[PDB]
RNA sequence: CUCAGGCGGGUCAGGAAUCCGCCGUAGAGUGCAAGGGCAAAAGCCGGCCUGACUGGACCCGUAACAGAGGCGGGUCCAGC
RNA sequence: GGUACGGCGGCCAUAGCGGGGGGGCCACACCCGGUCUCAUUUCGAACCCGGAAGUUAAGCCCCCCAGCGAUCCCGGUUGUACUGCCCUCCGAGAGGGGGCGGGAAGCCGGGGACGCCGCCGGCCA
């Protein structure tokens, strides 16, 4: 779609440089749906994908309909920052097409998507050990002041001005790296 | 049913409680506005009462019934607005009949426990048909066990009840 | 605040300052306390006492008292610094007169290994006795200064723009890294001679 | 039919506590101190469980005669005979 | 470490599987009835343990005032 | 003695929530990097360790407001509702009334309110 606001939030990015926010981190949930050797086989593809540990998300509650028992390891997720979340968030959004739906962001400027089989730098290596490929990305942005929230000590809650929104995200995706659409 | 001298008085402590009251009915009047409740009307006839008194649900749709088609038929849908302003919350309840063994009632019926002065219906109507809605609100007062009066009020809400009976 | 039924907590449990549950266990004692606060750049030691109106401060030490009145030229956020701290504020309370004092590291975690309890250690060792266990203190070498000393050493044989990054004011203030456990060595012996 | 009597009986109310007072009290009343022979209200507090008379006291005004413990020990006089409750000072108030 | 419930976003995934943000005075939970109390906890997740122990003193309640066998509870000293 | 500096506290919303403007002697922050101390039921996100390249955007500090919440005073409703004592006072009854003594809640209008105190240090002097 079409921002109309670019030139003077640019002005305003460059004017204030600490206005500038970042990628604090990347989510990727692999929602495999039973615990069988197939949660074995996404936790070894995350692990040689991403190159961390996994994590064992248990179910909350019961329910038959979906063939789920309340605290049975069902899905795994894995949380990446740093310089090496920017690169492995580069080449995932270089897997499908550097397009995201204009819609898909969020109140908050946080944007992200799915994707339904490996295709970055993916490696046919997947006979062996693969078949529940798929991934639910979501990318968290910030402005650097936002460990105010977080820390124990003398915690506080940060103002509605220094809080980004949806369209201050799209522009800073499509500043660094990427384009939107208009979703049709 | 018995008679209501029973229940007239208010001597006995509120009795309200649905959580707790088992066997309570269900109301029997599901109806309080009628005609054209949006409509502007000059003139608001209010029926209040002397004493303190319990109506029973039985006189409230009594009463209802006989206003609104007495009002329908000589004024029309629109040309009026007619409210029961109080819902019955007071639960009745009798002896079941052993005699006077394990003596506490079961429920009964259900009645709108009133202060003094306290409104009971009104009607709105233009002047036109002021004449109407106070022969309802007498019709009305005749159904009640206990003693009534009605007064006049403007859209303001002063009382104009004598002078505008006298002209 | 929404509506009557809003309970607004204390100011300071608000503001985050102050553990109330830990206050009241450490004020049962009924002995002065040992308060101990660090910040980006400094540590805070002081002893306290009770008092209805207000609680009472006797003896109190602040991390720039090094820096000026014996000399310092050191980074006033690191375990060396607690322990010096700590035992200038032991020396200090020790001339008061004060003799006993229970820690309060305030909400801070407890960490075996951590500038808290260098304090800790630097006033046991002046002299004012503290409750404790020597289990919980950081490790010799690592109260001397050693570890910063290896890692200069290390950055200097690596790449020396990492070295320059980390250490861009010592060198300025006219401290190389090095020789550190010299500096402190000659502080304490400075401390000890004045308060002995 | 008759019900006994026990420490919460009949005690909805009175050992309720204010929305806006929820949580701990202030740690004044937890350190506070009396002296023999002063004269102090029983107030009780429903959040310190421990050292609590009994409500069927809660609002008399009693003499301290000791203190064992952390608990003082308040001499009351129920009807004409004399009883000694030992309660926590949280739960006392002096006498202005 | 903070709950229930909700709003916006996301492959299979739908009202409901697992996930990312915001709001959220407790509208959750606390083994079981009800009431009372609990938010850097008394709730959820973990580490270590067995004070659910031995020898005793005094005091309140059942049983107001005002008498009590049996029983429950509270405040303490010592040992480990 | 000054300071748009901090630490420990008291009353615990008249102190909160939400907004606008301004600041960085020192100091408090964000912020930079994880060899060592410390940790992730993955993640240096939090906690911990090592600092000063950069910024006052946020926290923090100073001044302002009456939108929500709370609460203080004044006037009206009003000595209204309710109530203690006495009564050879009125009522078929319900229930009212006389004398002496107390006295609301809510609502309407106008002001208040964007906290007040204690101890000690940092910087300057």
């Amino acid at each position: 779609v079409e921002i109309p606001n670019k030139e003077q939030i640019l002005a305003d990015w460059e004017a204030h440089p600490m206005r500038r926010p970042r990628i604090e981190k990347v989510t990727i949930n692999i929602g495999v749906g039973e615990s069988g050797e197939r949660l074995t086989k996404a936790e070894i593809m995350l692990q040689q994908l991403t190159g961390q540990k996994p994590i064992r998300r248990k179910a909350k509650k019961t329910n038959r309909d979906f063939g789920i028992r309340r605290g049975e390891p069902i899905a795994v997720k894995v949380t990446l920052r740093g310089p090496k979340a920017y690169e492995l968030l580069k080449r995932l959004l270089a897997a499908v097409d550097n397009r995201l739906k204009a819609s898909s962001f969020d109140e908050h400027g946080n944007v992200c998507f799915g994707i339904e089989e490996h295709i970055n730098i993916p490696g046919v290596e997947y006979d062996p050990e693969i078949g529940i490929f798929g991934m639910d990305v979501c990318v968290t942005l910030e402005r650097p002041g936002f460990r105010v929230a977080r820390r124990k000590r003398k915690r506080a809650k940060i103002p509605t001005r220094h809080k980004l929104t949806k369209e201050e995200g799209m522009v800073y995706m499509m500043e660094e790296f990427g384009v939107e659409i208009v979703e049709g | 049913l018995r008679p209501a001298k029973i229940d007239r008085y208010v001597d006995k402590p509120a009795y309200t409680r649905r959580e707790y009251i088992r066997g309570a009915p269900g109301p029997k009047i599901t109806i309080f506005d009628m005609g054209n409740p949006a409509g502007d009307f000059e003139f608001e006839v209010s029926l209040h009462t002397a004493e303190p008194v319990q109506i029973r649900q039985n006189a409230l749709e009594a009463a209802r019934q006989q206003v609104n088609r007495y009002l329908q038929k000589n004024v029309g849908r629109s040309n009026y607005h007619f409210k029961i302003r109080v819902y019955p919350f007071q639960v009745l309840r009798e002896n079941p009949m052993n005699g006077m063994r394990r003596p506490f009632g079961k429920p009964i019926g259900l009645a709108a426990r009133l202060k003094k002065d306290q409104k009971i219906l009104s009607i709105r109507v233009n002047r036109q048909h002021l004449k109407f809605a106070i022969e309802g609100a007498r019709r009305a007062a005749m159904k009640f066990p206990c003693k009534c009066y009605y007064r006049i009020y403007d859209k303001e809400g002063n009382d104009v009840t004598t002078k505008i009976l006298s002209q | 605040a929404h509506g009557p039924r809003y309970r607004v907590p204390f100011r300071r449990r608000r503001e985050g300052k102050t553990n109330y549950r830990k206050r009241l266990k450490l004020l049962k004692s009924g002995k002065p306390r040992l308060v101990v606060r660090k910040s980006l750049n400094h540590h805070i030691a002081q002893i306290i006492v009770y008092d209805p109106k207000g609680d009472r401060t006797l003896v109190s030490a602040h991390t720039r008292e090094l820096i000026r009145d014996f000399g310092w030229k050191g980074h006033c956020g690191n375990t060396p610094s607690a322990y010096l701290l700590g035992l200038l504020i032991g020396y200090k309370a020790k001339q008061a007169g004060i003799e006993e004092a229970i820690l309060d590291i305030g909400l801070h975690p407890p960490v075996r290994g951590s500038s808290v309890f260098a304090v800790l250690k630097g006033a046991v060792d002046a002299g004012l006795n503290v409750p404790h266990s020597p289990e919980i203190f950081p490790d010799e070498y690592r109260i001397r200064g050693e570890h910063i000393a290896e890692y200069a050493k290390m950055l200097k044989e690596q790449d020396e723009e990492k070295f320059r990054r980390q250490f861009g004011g010592y060198l300025v203030k006219g401290l190389d890294p090095e020789k550190l456990p010299e500096h402190f060595e000659e502080v304490k012996a400075r401390i000890i001679e004045k308060f002995e | 039919v008759q019900k006994a009597h026990s420490f919460r009986r009949k005690t909805r109310k009175k050992l309720s506590k204010h929305p806006r007072r929820r949580g701990l009290p202030p740690l004044t009343r937890f350190l506070q101190e009396f002296e023999v022979g002063q004269r102090v209200h029983i107030v009780i507090e429903p959040s310190y469980h421990k050292g609590m008379p009994d409500p069927r006291f809660h609002g008399r005004t009693g003499t301290v005669v000791g203190k064992r413990g952390e608990a003082y020990i308040v001499e009351i006089k129920d009807g004409s005979k004399v009883k000694t409750l030992f309660i926590h000072p949280v739960h006392l108030r002096p006498q202005k």
